[PDB]
Order: structure tokens, then C-alpha cells, then sequence
């Protein structure tokens, strides 16, 4: 069942280091998407409604953007996914899809995008995903509170870091 | 061919003396990976410019099509490769080309916020 | 291989309600431990060294006392965890850990235990964990952005947010 | 034995009028289960008081071990039902008891907060 494919898909991310060189990319698209794969985001609805989709070529470039956008750590918290039976392929519909990333220094800005996962694995073709649809409802940016005591006495930071970074 | 497959993986590893060799004993340009990737692609993506250089004067087509519908200039957009990207529309890169999804360079510049490329890219479809 | 074993103590874990009966604990420590487990926590060593054990019949009352606690979600990040096979069990040895427990209104707190998860199963008796030792090196109490923006300009409520739970 | 294995299960559940009539049919009263559960550890744990009172009445085995070796009290005082602590104190339930990790009933009551029943069980360890 495919449960157990974004399991793996989350503990092979959790071996990227800044040394997980181009070839590393590949290797771990070719182990997880189709040849032909498609991976389609949408934003929420607030700044427009924003839509693209990128073949299989550039599904590396994708993933590896999440890490040079200053994610140190990612994974994807799926929470009762729907799985359905087709004759080629099997469907996975979660709408508690929850997208984590960790950053680093100063601010170790925890990151929370929540929406709708919805993937298309092909049936025995080694359970590799042929289709990836993210729809974001909403995100959470999630502060340290040692960040917040060290400048609870300093306005101008107060400021800072009471503004999100993206919506 | 072995010879193809050796190109695209020199190409793709930035080995520009294995490149000469392979090509010297007629490793064909236009070699196509699994993927529909010609060594143009993989250089270009990998921000290999002295491949990318020999490869087109030695007959690369500058618009091949990957399986996703891609071209060279689709993939430094999106990689950020900027000498790479210029070099491409020298050698008469289409900027008008289209993915299987209707995008073009500038779309994948702009979706992976690669701003100067981007720019670049949207001079180019003014001018005819 | 003992990885899946902790996707699916997570994967039950992300079903927990209000609404989950004592049964439920049962079904689900019945699931995942071994009629003789046995699960201990070592707490940081700065408010003193603190170690605790527990038998098979209160593992059940354990894992409740999280949601008890006021957690809304628990998860276990496991990364690169060291597999070991001996004769008769299988070791998972996780020298970074991070329990991840959920809170509600009104702060969100997001806590985050960071330690080294010791496992014992038992080699095929259905991969049961016999052994559970969690060794709490650090923690970290993760405070929604929304929840600094609200207060920003409140040194009352900027005094409370910045202690921490516990320690 | 059946009977046995419906008591535990009445006794869990909470069901007082079942308990009454798997005993009038002669259920042992001292039934274990698979995790050497008593039915009198079951009712305390699920804070039923009155299949607690009728078990110690009709003899039931306060001080009874489980595999892990709790007693009732050690369960009552984990699960912090105060009422049923009571009782087993009154029908002479053990605070010495010690499970296989030499834990007694107030420790456990130390580790999951329950603060009535910790100092319950620290005044009766004082009294011989």
C-alpha cells in the first residue's frame, strides 16, 4: 500500500546534507516518480490563485530548491491518507497533507504548509509516484520561543519577526 | 549506443576532456537518455559551460526536446545558469518554447525565482 | 526492517481523538509492544538525572498521559536510525530522535524532545517492541508567529511566552 | 476458562450487572488474563468503584501482581482514581508493593502527577 512509499520518500529525505550532490537528486526521483511524472502545486486562494506543473526532468530542480530556499530538514506529515484501487493505478488523496521544513540560524523558522496531497502511484511499476498535485490552505511559521525571550525587551526585533515571511 | 551513453554521462559529470575523446570517436551529439536528455540538456543543467560551448559547434541541436517536452534553454532557466542561458540564445535557443504544460524558459525562471535570467528572457520575446 | 514498524506507531498515532477509549490504548499498545515491554524515559541532566520504568500493563496509561498532557498530535522523527540483528532481536539504536507533540489554543506550543531512541523487537514475534528507552538530551517549545504578532506590543503577555513549559 | 475471561472483560467495561451474574455462575473471582491481569486490576484501572467494592467483598486478591508486577493500588494510583485507592488502602492493600522495577504504588502516582494520591500513599507508608 502507499503509505509506506512516502515513509520512505521522507526517510531518504532525511539523509540530505549540503553535500547531497545533482546525482543524489536524481537517484532519489528516479527511486520515488515515474519517468513520465508530473508534480503540480497550488497556493492559496488569498494572493491569487497560482498554479504550475513541472515534468519529470525538473522534479529534481524542485526539491532540491526546498533545500537551497534554507531547509535544513523536510518531511511530509500525512494524516488518515484515502487510498483507492484503479486498474493502473492507485490513488492517494490526503487533506491533511502537512509539509515541515526546519531552517537554521537566527531564527530556526520551523515552516508548516498545510493543505491537500493528492498522488497517483502506478500500479506494479515499482510503486513509483506518476502524479503529484500539493493544494496549500494555509501555513504556519512556527518561532523558537529562546528567539522570541531574546529579544522580548527589543521593539525593532518584535517587529521583525512579527511579519511573516511569505501569503 | 554505449558510445551515446558515455557522452550523456561525461556531459551531464563535467569531464570536458572525456567529452573530446568520446565525440573524436563519433559518440553521436544527439544521443537521448531515458529520459529524452541529449548531453546539451544534462550540461546546460549542470552549469557545464565549456560542454555546452563544444557541443553546439559541434552540431547540438540547441532546441531538442526531452520527454517532458524541455529544451536546453527550459533547463538553465530553471538551474540558474545565466552565462549558460546567453550562450544558448546565441545559438538560436527558441524562447517561445513550450513544455508539454505550455510553459516556456521565462515561466520556469520566474517559477523558481531566477530574476536576471528571467529578465533576459523576456527582452528576447520582444524582439522577433 | 524495524523502520515501518515506527511508520505504523506513527501512522496509528495520527488517529488519536478525544474520543479514543481506553480499549483503543490497549489495541494499540497490544499492536506495537510485547506482552512483557518494557519502556523507560532519562530526563535531561540539569534538573538532575531522572529515569523511570515502566512495566507492559501501564504503557497503555503512558502513552495517554501525552494527550492527557494536552497534545493534540505526537509523531516520532527517527533520522538515520543504526538497525543491529542479534540471535533473537532486532536493535534500532536512533541517536536523534525528536518527539513532536501538538498543542491547542491558545499558544499552538509546538514541543519538541530531541534524544536517542533505544528499541528492542523481537526477531519475527510480529516485530513487537520489547524494549523502549528514550534518553532526552534537549528540548525546544516552537510558538506560532501569529501568537508573538498578537502580543508583540504587550510586555505582559511577552514575559509569560518567554519561559518555557519545562526544563 | 470462559467464565473467567468474561468477568475480566465485564469488569473492564464497566458492566456491574454482568459482573453479578458471571459470579453467581461461580466465575473466579481471580481470573487472570494474557498480561496476568486480575479482574480487580481491570475495574481499578478503568475507575469503576463499585465492581472494585463487590470484587474485594467476594474475595477478591487486593494485592494481587500482574506479569509486570503491579497491584491494584499501583493501577488506581497511575490512572489517578483517588476513590479507588481508598477502598483497597481500607481492604488492606500493601504501599510497599514494588513492581519487577521496585516501583511502588507512590512513585507511580509521582510520575503521572497525581498529587491527592501521592500524599495518601506517603501518610499510610508512615503508619506500620
Amino acid at each position: 500500500q502507499t503509505d509506506y512509499r512516502i515513509f520512505e520518500l521522507n526517510k531518504r529525505l532525511q539523509n540530505w546534507t549540503e553535500e547531497c550532490d545533482n546525482l543524489w537528486w536524481d537517484a532519489f526521483t528516479t527511486e520515488f516518480f515515474e519517468d513520465d511524472a508530473m508534480l503540480t502545486i497550488t497556493f492559496c486562494l488569498e494572493d491569487g490563485p497560482k498554479r504550475y506543473t513541472i515534468g519529470r526532468t525538473l522534479i529534481p530542480r524542485y526539491f532540491r530548491s526546498i533545500f537551497e530556499g534554507g531547509a535544513t530538514e523536510l518531511y511530509y506529515v500525512l494524516k488518515h491518507p484515502k487510498e483507492s484501487f484503479h486498474n493502473n493505478f492507485v490513488s492517494l488523496d490526503c487533506d491533511q497533507c502537512t509539509m515541515v521544513t526546519q531552517h537554521g540560524k537566527p531564527m530556526f523558522t520551523q515552516v508548516c504548509v498545510e493543505g491537500r496531497l493528492y498522488l497517483e502511484f502506478m500500479f506494479d511499476d515499482m510503486m513509483r509516484i506518476k502524479t503529484w498535485h500539493f493544494s496549500i490552505r494555509q501555513h504556519r511559521e512556527l518561532i523558537p520561543r529562546s528567539i522570541l525571550a531574546m529579544h522580548a525587551q527589543d521593539p525593532q526585533m518584535l517587529d521583525q519577526l512579527s511579519k511573516n515571511i511569505t501569503r | 549506443s554505449d558510445l551515446g551513453k558515455k557522452l550523456l554521462e561525461a556531459a551531464t559529470e563535467g569531464q570536458d576532456d572525456e567529452v573530446r575523446i568520446l565525440m573524436a570517436n563519433g559518440a553521436d551529439v544527439n544521443a537521448h537518455d531515458r529520459l529524452g536528455s541529449t548531453p546539451l540538456h544534462l550540461a546546460a543543467k549542470m552549469g557545464h559551460l565549456e560542454i555546452v560551448e563544444v557541443l553546439l559547434k559541434t552540431g547540438a541541436d540547441v532546441n531538442a526536446e526531452d520527454t517532458a517536452g524541455y529544451t536546453p534553454l527550459h533547463l538553465a532557466a530553471a538551474w540558474g545558469h545565466l552565462e549558460i542561458v546567453e550562450v544558448l540564445l546565441k545559438h538560436g535557443a527558441d524562447v517561445n518554447a513550450q513544455d508539454k504544460f505550455g510553459k516556456t524558459p521565462f515561466d520556469l525562471a520566474a517559477i523558481f525565482g531566477n530574476e536576471d535570467i528571467a529578465e533576459v528572457l523576456q527582452k528576447a520575446a520582444k524582439l522577433n
